[PDB]
């Protein structure tokens, strides 16, 4: 019942932000603020009333809330939304990141701020629709609709220091990657629907009806391959990853745009929700390939992050390595590894958001991103280098933060299933500590390597400090008490794992 | 060795191939009417030969 | 006791001759002449086909073919007159400005 | 056979457009009035469009040994009439700056629309041939309407020569087909063949020559090289008509020919059409990669979109939803092309003399023409097959039809060509929203703006809610 409003409140809020711009330039930021406040409040109300801790595992499908309304009845297509623990957790995370993105773009007094807020709101609504839709056409529709405002933000509001050609190139590369992968997913969806229609005789795009589809070994592999190509593009999985550092480099300089849609949290949800239940045998056969791709992703992202002269590109490759960890966790069939993947996903979202906000604040301080042009910034600033130190400590998997908790449940479950990939991934953890310390040493330690870092810098504002400290508190609480998060998603993870291991 | 991101260039290889193929195909659009008639007759020969073979 | 194959072969010969004249000649007038040859060969082929089946449909299609031929000859000769008026030559390779 | 009054009721758009031709003729003969003749032409086209309702209440049956009127013919007549009305609406502000006679334009548009209606209702090889000529020859006049301009005269010469060659090829194809079958009706092409001898050599040769002519007419590879030149050189409302109405009518009559003829199920023709569709999609997307000019880019776009349509046509015998896919895709392509070419026509109007350049300069259009830029970028997103647009619904239909018939090479072609199209369409969109260094006032210009605005609104609304279009296409079901 509240799921259509969970999707529509960002869209209506973005329309109001665009239309109420004639009342002033400081008006749409407030409208976006109560828009994401209402979205996050609805998500938290669903969390409180769902009773997710007391929910047992009853097998797929098992939805805590559902909504169904016909959209294209010729193909059996409906606006079909459903929420359980995993989707609710990701909707809560998306709403929190939307609140932080509205807060981070508070000082932008641009002439077209209303359209910026509309694009941000539509990206967030598309992400929530990705997390809520259990109709294959609707899921694909949200998965592709979250790309046009992202493209226009990167292309027209982007990194003003770089040329417009570089921003247009990065935005076009991101759009081509995501849309071509989505078209491959749409081909897989259409073939699955047609196979189900040939087997039974009913036009349906419903995820619940497509779970039981009699399929030959080789057609299921192809459909799983199409789904995996889409998710692997947006995971990112090597070699389909470079769009992410190019999009992070040429994103708008506020940093809110980095938290809005470029943070990856939908592809692993799609892998857990759709790739494993719809194609369990094909995923079981593809598991060595995906796990070795995750190993290569971890090592390649770590070596990429160490070899970066740009801090934003370094954080992007950190995201690549962490998502390789999550990809290893997904193709294991372990409940412990799945819960660790959920915790790692939430913790990576929080820590990457903190790192991107701090990098943006550093960029409005010193007007450069080259780590060769900065150094010894610990003595020049008040709050920023210590918070960046904490977030770099978080991203290397230090205990006390949720990143360690998630990645260590991942490695526990993986070693219960596969030992060799687990030990190579833990050497990837060594590599993670290496690049985190390298970025810390090149950015805030040493002497001033240029003249812009030689003089004192203005302190961070109270609002940016408050939201960064909120991220710090959330990461520490997730590290020291992840139990509410583990209890929220225990039923959905159990259903997905039981379907994956009881059908192979 | 990896700082140039070789996998990114390997995946950008199709863009270079598409650019080269488009530049090669644009040579047919020389704007000559006699070449357009010749291309239509060449396509007629190809279509007729393909229908005769199959 | 005149074979349909021989009439169709004659029409095909005239059609490919008109096409060869349309291709190898840079003069626009000879291109229009070649076009008239091809459409007359197609009309002859329709007449042969109609005469083989003993139907008036071949002659009806001949009538439509020559109506088209007269109209396109008029349009093409008007275009040729405009080209000769504003370029003082009929070299069709000269009009090749839009390309790529 | 004889003609009943019910047959005349079923021929109502034909009679209305022909009477409009005669009335506009006599009005020009009375006094050369641009506004009155344009008003009479659009009144006649609207009268035909609303007489389509009486045609629907009449029924679906065979008006002639040549015409068959069914819901398919009604839908295609409606698309052709809408394209002709939009062509007149874009043509009036462009012709307001034309110094020679302006009234012949609407007469030629009316005769071309009459040919489109003929092709919509065609059920005979004679009707197919006459409809193609009745479309092409007013297009000969309209492409070189501004014949004092060098590019327009060049495009007219190229289009006239190449279309006469294609008409001769097509006519020779029908001659060979008639020599084989002995009947010129669509249902009797290969009917006398039996016992698996459907691939008669002479019938295949005649159908190949007709494929050459129609593939010229549909801008299909390798009969596609005329398309960017003729699109660029022609006046922008003429380019609108040539991109929308001619392609729609010729593809509708090709759909009828391949649906009704028993030789349309031939394996060799299917493989040849698959090769043509593959090459058309890939080539039309690849040639538009580096196109600065918007008219040539839209010509290569037309090549690729007709390739997608051909992909939908190949699965006509396999899936019964292929006609549904072609109708939905053609409605979406019509509205997107109407919007794009209407933006080009409105920014090219009035005609600023034959000795001046007609360059578009779409860069930075939003900062002085914001509504036109919004419509133009909506159309560029629609032609890319991006969701929330009707072009995506059409491309989804094409992909579903290709998947159902297991045309995997064509499916991969659609995906690759869609990616290349994404590149150049998004390039056009961001160029619209960039900044420009440097660089109306009547109700007909506002009418053209209204036309492109409702086109953009239809694209968006039917992209997020396509079910009314699906229902009206399912109502357009022909004779079985
Ligand atoms: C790992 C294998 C298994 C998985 C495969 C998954 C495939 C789908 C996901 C990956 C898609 C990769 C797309 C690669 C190109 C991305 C866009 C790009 O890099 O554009 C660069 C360039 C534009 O930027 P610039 O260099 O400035 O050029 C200006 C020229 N005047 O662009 C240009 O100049 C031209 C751009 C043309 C359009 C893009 C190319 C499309 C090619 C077909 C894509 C479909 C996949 C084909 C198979 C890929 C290899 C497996
Ligand atoms: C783009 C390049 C083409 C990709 C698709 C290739 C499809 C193909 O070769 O399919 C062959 C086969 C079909 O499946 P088949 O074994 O016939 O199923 C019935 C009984 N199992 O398929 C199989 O047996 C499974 C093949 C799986 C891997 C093919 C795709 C690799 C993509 C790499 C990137
Ligand atoms: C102990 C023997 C038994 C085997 C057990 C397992 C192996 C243990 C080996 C431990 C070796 C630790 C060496 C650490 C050196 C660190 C100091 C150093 O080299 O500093 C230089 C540089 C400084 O970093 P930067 O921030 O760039 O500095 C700015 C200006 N210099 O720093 C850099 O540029 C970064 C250097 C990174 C070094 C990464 C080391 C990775 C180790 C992987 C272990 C794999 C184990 C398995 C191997 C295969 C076994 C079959
Ligand atoms: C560059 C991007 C674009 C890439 C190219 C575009 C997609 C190419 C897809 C190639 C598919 C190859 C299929 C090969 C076998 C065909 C013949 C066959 O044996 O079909 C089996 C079956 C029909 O027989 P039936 O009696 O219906 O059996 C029911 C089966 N349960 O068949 C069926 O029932 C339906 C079979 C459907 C198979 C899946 C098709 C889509 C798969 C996802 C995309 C391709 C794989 C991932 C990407 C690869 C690398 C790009
Ligand atoms: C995805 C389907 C189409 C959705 C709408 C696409 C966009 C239509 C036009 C809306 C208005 C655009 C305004 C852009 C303003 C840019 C300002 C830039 C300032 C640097
Ligand atoms: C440059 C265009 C490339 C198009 C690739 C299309 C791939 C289709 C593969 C189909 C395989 C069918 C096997 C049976």
């Amino acid at each position: 019942m509240l799921l259509p409003w969970l999707i529509l409140i960002p869209f209506i809020g973005g329309f109001l932000c665009w239309q109420t711009e004639r009342f002033g330039v400081k008006v749409p930021r407030w409208i976006a603020l109560i828009t994401m406040g209402l979205t996050l409040a609805l998500s938290l109300q669903l969390w409180l009333q769902g009773g997710y801790s007391l929910t047992q595992s009853a097998g797929i499908p098992q939805w805590q809330s559902e909504f169904d309304m016909p959209w294209i009845p010729r193909f059996g297509i409906s606006i079909h939304l459903a929420i359980d623990g995993l989707s609710l957790l990701m909707v809560v995370l998306t709403g929190l990141l939307g609140v932080l993105a509205v807060l981070c773009s508070w000082k932008e007094i641009e002439k077209y701020q209303g359209f910026f807020h509309l694009n941000l709101m539509w990206i967030l609504g598309g992400v929530i629709g990705v997390f809520l839709a259990i109709d294959m056409f609707l899921f694909f529709f949200f998965w592709e609709m979250m790309l046009v405002p992202m493209y226009f933000l990167i292309a027209l509001w982007g990194h003003k220091a770089s040329d417009g050609k570089t921003r247009i190139t990065a935005a076009t590369k991101f759009f081509i990657y995501t849309q071509a992968s989505g078209l491959v997913m749409l081909i897989a969806i259409l073939a699955l629907v047609f196979v189900h229609y040939n087997a039974t005789g009913v036009w349906t795009f419903n995820y619940e009806e497509l779970l039981n589809t009699p399929m030959s070994s080789g057609v299921e592999y192809l459909l799983m391959l199409g789904f995996f190509i889409a998710f692997a593009v947006k995971m990112p999985v090597v070699p389909l990853h470079g769009w992410l550092p190019d999009a992070h480099s040429q994103a708008p300089t506020a940093g809110s745009v980095d938290l809005a849609g470029i943070l990856l949290k939908t592809a692993a949800y799609g892998l857990l929700r759709f790739s494993l239940p719809l194609f369990p045998n094909a995923s079981a056969e593809f598991a060595p390939i995906a796990m070795w791709l995750g190993v290569i992703g971890i090592f390649y992202g770590a070596w990429m992050a160490f070899a970066q002269t740009d801090i934003k590109r370094l954080i992007a490759y950190t995201s690549v390595s962490h998502m390789g960890f999550v990809l290893i966790a997904i193709y294991t069939g372990s409940q412990l590894a799945y819960q660790g993947a959920v915790i790692q996903m939430i913790a990576h979202g929080l820590s990457a958001a903190g790192l991107f906000i701090l990098c943006g604040q550093l960029y409005e301080r010193i007007h450069t991103r080259d780590m060769r042009m900065m150094g010894g910034l610990w003595s020049k600033m008040k709050w920023l280098p210590a918070l960046s130190l904490f977030f770099a400590v978080a991203t290397l998997g230090m205990p006390g933060t949720g990143n360690f908790v998630g990645e260590f449940m991942i490695l526990f479950g993986s070693f219960q299933v596969v030992p060799v990939i687990t030990v190579i991934s833990t050497f990837g953890l060594v590599f993670a500590s290496v690049y985190s310390l390298a970025m810390l040493h090149r950015a805030y330690f040493g002497k001033a390597k240029s003249q812009i870092a030689s003089q004192e810098l203005p302190g961070m504002s109270l609002r940016e400090l408050f939201m960064i400290l909120l991220l710090v508190v959330l990461l520490v609480l997730l590290g020291f008490y992840p139990q509410p998060i583990l209890d929220t998603s225990h039923s959905a993870i159990g259903n997905i794992q039981q379907w994956f291991v009881n059908s192979v | 060795l990896l700082k140039r991101d070789p996998l990114n260039s390997m995946m950008n290889i199709p863009a270079v191939l598409s650019r080269f193929a488009g530049k090669g195909l644009l040579l047919s659009e020389n704007g000559y009417l006699r070449w357009y008639v010749a291309s239509m007759s060449i396509g007629a020969v190809v279509v007729l030969a393909l229908l005769m073979v199959l | 006791m005149i074979p349909l194959q021989h009439g169709l072969i004659l029409a095909a010969i005239l059609f490919v001759l008109g096409l060869t004249g349309l291709v190898i000649r840079r003069n626009l007038l000879f291109m229009l002449i070649g076009l008239e040859i091809m459409i007359n060969a197609s009309a002859l082929a329709f007449v042969v086909a109609g005469s083989y089946w003993g139907q008036t449909d071949g002659q009806v299609m001949y009538i439509l073919a020559i109506s088209l031929a007269a109209a396109e000859a008029s349009i093409g000769l008007a275009l040729l007159l405009q080209l000769h008026r504003r370029r003082q030559n009929l070299n069709i390779d000269s009009v090749s400005e839009m390309r790529g | 056979m004889t003609i009943t009054p019910q047959n005349l009721i079923a021929l109502l758009p034909l009679l209305i457009v022909g009477l409009t031709v005669v009335v506009v003729m006599l009005s020009i003969a009375w006094r050369r009035n641009h506004f009155l003749n344009a008003t009479l032409s659009v009144i006649g086209l609207n009268a035909a469009l609303v007489s389509l309702w009486f045609v629907g209440q009449a029924g679906a049956m065979d008006v002639t040994p040549l015409m068959r009127v069914d819901g398919f013919a009604m839908l295609y007549t409606g698309l052709v009439l809408l394209a002709s009305l939009a062509t007149c609406t874009f043509a009036y502000p462009w012709l307001e700056g034309y110094n020679d006679n302006k009234d012949e334009f609407y007469l030629l548009v009316l005769i071309a629309a009459l040919g489109g209606i003929l092709l919509a209702n065609a059920n005979h090889l004679a009707s197919l041939f006459l409809g193609i000529e009745l479309i092409s020859l007013p297009l000969f006049g309209l492409v070189g309407y501004a014949f004092r301009q060098k590019r327009s005269l060049e495009a007219s010469i190229k289009y006239t020569i190449l279309s006469a060659a294609a008409s001769s090829f097509l006519l020779f194809g029908m001659a060979l087909v008639y020599a084989q079958s002995g009947d010129l009706s669509f249902v009797a092409l290969g009917k006398n063949l039996g016992d698996g001898m459907l691939n008669e050599p002479l019938l295949l040769a005649g159908f190949g020559l007709m494929i050459v002519g129609l593939g010229f007419k549909l801008s299909l590879v390798p009969f596609h090289l005329w398309t960017p030149d003729v699109y660029q050189g022609a006046p922008a409302p003429v380019s609108t008509f040539l991109a929308t109405a001619s392609k729609i009518a010729i593809f509708g009559v090709v759909m009828r020919l391949f649906l009704y003829a028993p030789v349309g199920d031939s394996e060799a023709i299917r493989v040849v059409l698959a090769i043509i569709a593959f090459a058309s999609i890939i080539f039309g997307n690849l040639m538009a990669l580096s196109q600065t000019n918007i008219k040539r880019l839209l010509g290569y776009s037309s090549i690729s979109h007709l390739g997608y349509l051909l992909v939908a046509l190949i699965a006509l015998q396999t899936g019964e939803m292929s006609m549904e896919a072609v109708g939905v895709y053609l409605a979406g392509y019509l509205f997107s092309s109407l919007g794009a070419f209407g933006v080009v026509s409105l920014m090219s109007s009035p005609y600023r003399g034959p000795d001046a350049d007609s360059l578009f300069s779409y860069r930075g259009l939003f900062w002085h023409r914001p509504i036109l830029a919004a419509v133009m970028t909506v159309m560029m997103l629609s032609l890319a097959g991006i969701p929330m647009t009707l072009g995506f619904i059409g491309k989804f239909y094409v992909l579903a039809v290709g998947v159902q018939a297991h045309l995997w090479w064509l499916v991969g072609a659609v995906v690759v060509g869609s990616a290349i199209g994404l590149y150049y369409y998004l390039r056009v969109a961001v160029s619209l929203y960039l900044h420009a260094p440097e660089q109306p006032s009547n109700w007909q210009y506002s009418a053209g703006g209204i036309v492109v605005l409702i086109s953009a609104l239809l694209v968006l609304v039917l992209g997020v809610w396509p079910q009314p279009l699906i229902s009206i296409v399912r109502l357009a079901m022909p004779l079985m």
